[PDB]
């Protein structure tokens, strides 16, 4: 799954394991 | 919080916002000097904001205290998120009042079906992003261990509980991590993780705080 921390991202590596960088620049589940 | 409602101002006085420039996680005030949160919310510097309702507007009633100590559970594991619990020591004690209050640790583990209150400033959409200024609230029941395990096969440790709705639509979400799940005046869960938010058969997964009462009391009485 994706931990529920708010992270502003530019690309997936900005994100914790199990998350990707979403279409609005927030980390979340694929 | 997806599918919840806007909390009445300061109706969840143990709720804090963890801020590193902006809000990024929740936490719960457990004594005047210490906040409990999720370990995956670790950052080397954290500002704790207490008495908040609108995190974007200064109401004049909030307390802003930087963390002096941030202690992740020693066994925390960033890959299965077992032991996803963290203690933050405030650099100065919070002033307790009607809007800034402690929440009790659990006297005992919470039974399936127990109704709880989950809260936070996380995403309110299960698709797309909509981050609220005002604290959101959701009533939700504790799910049985088997249904939790069934929802996330091979992923729920004995240190995790599911709270929510298998039909979807109501859940915590990104930005809610570290926040409280309170049932009968007791902090039973910490927002931890999930597959997306508010998806069918994918309830929120929360740290089972009743397993940590010894670690918590003791970590405090050492730092
Ligand atoms: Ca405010």
């Amino acid at each position: 799954g994706c931990p529920r921390i708010l992270i502003r991202c530019k690309q997936d590596s900005d994100c914790l394991a199990g998350c990707v960088c979403g279409p609005n620049g927030f980390c979340g589940s694929p | 919080i997806v599918g919840g409602y806007t909390c009445a101002a300061n109706s969840i006085p143990y709720q804090v916002s963890l801020n590193s420039g902006s809000h990024f996680c929740g936490g719960s005030l457990i004594n005047s000097q210490w906040v409990v949160s999720a370990a995956h919310c670790y950052k080397s510097r954290i500002q704790v904001r207490l008495g908040e309702h609108n995190i974007d507007v200064l109401e004049g009633n909030e307390q802003f205290i930087n963390a002096a100590k941030i202690i992740t559970h020693p066994n925390f594991n960033g890959n299965t998120l077992d032991n996803d619990i963290m203690l933050i020591k405030l650099s100065s004690p919070a002033t307790l009042n009607s809007r800034v209050a402690t929440v009790s640790l659990p006297r005992s583990c919470a039974a399936a079906g127990t109704e709880c209150l989950i809260s936070g400033w996380g995403n309110t959409k299960s698709s797309g992003s909509s981050y609220p200024s005002l604290l959101q609230c959701l009533k939700a029941p504790v799910l049985s261990d088997s249904s939790c395990k069934s929802s996330y096969p091979g992923q729920i440790t004995g240190n995790m509980i599911c709270v929510g709705f298998l039909e979807g639509g109501k859940d915590s979400c990104q930005g809610d991590s570290g926040g409280p799940v309170v049932c009968n005046g007791q902090l039973q869960g910490i927002v931890s993780w999930g597959y997306g938010c508010a998806q069918k058969n994918k309830p929120g997964v929360y740290t089972k705080v009743c397993n940590y009462v010894n670690w918590i009391q003791q970590t405090i009485a050492a730092n």
